């Protein structure tokens, strides 16, 4: 859902790109740091 | 009055024509798609329209 004009819980109440977005979108697997864990909120 | 009013009625009857989108109506396409999708198929009605 982290792309332009997409669908889904992120993208309809959280985190939304316009239909036109200019940039890049960099992501990695970080379950080496950041899972224990219930600390991450979302709508 | 012949060949002006058969281009007129060719002119309108382009409107029901698809030019390879999924509907010849407007709020069809507004109304049934998401804008990624439904602005390409209004790319299609345009390029054909116009």
């Amino acid at each position: 859902q982290i792309a332009p004009g997409q669908t889904g819980k992120i993208a309809d109440y959280n985190y939304k790109l316009p239909d036109d977005f200019t940039g890049c979108v960099i992501a990695w697997n970080s379950n080496n740091l950041d899972s224990k864990n219930y600390n991450y909120l979302y709508r | 009055v012949n060949q002006n009013a058969q281009a007129l009625n060719t002119l309108v009857k382009q409107l029901s024509s698809n030019f390879g989108a999924i509907s010849s109506v407007l709020n069809d396409i507004l109304s049934r798609l998401d804008p990624p999708e439904a602005e390409v198929q209004i790319d299609r009605l345009i390029t054909g329209r116009l």
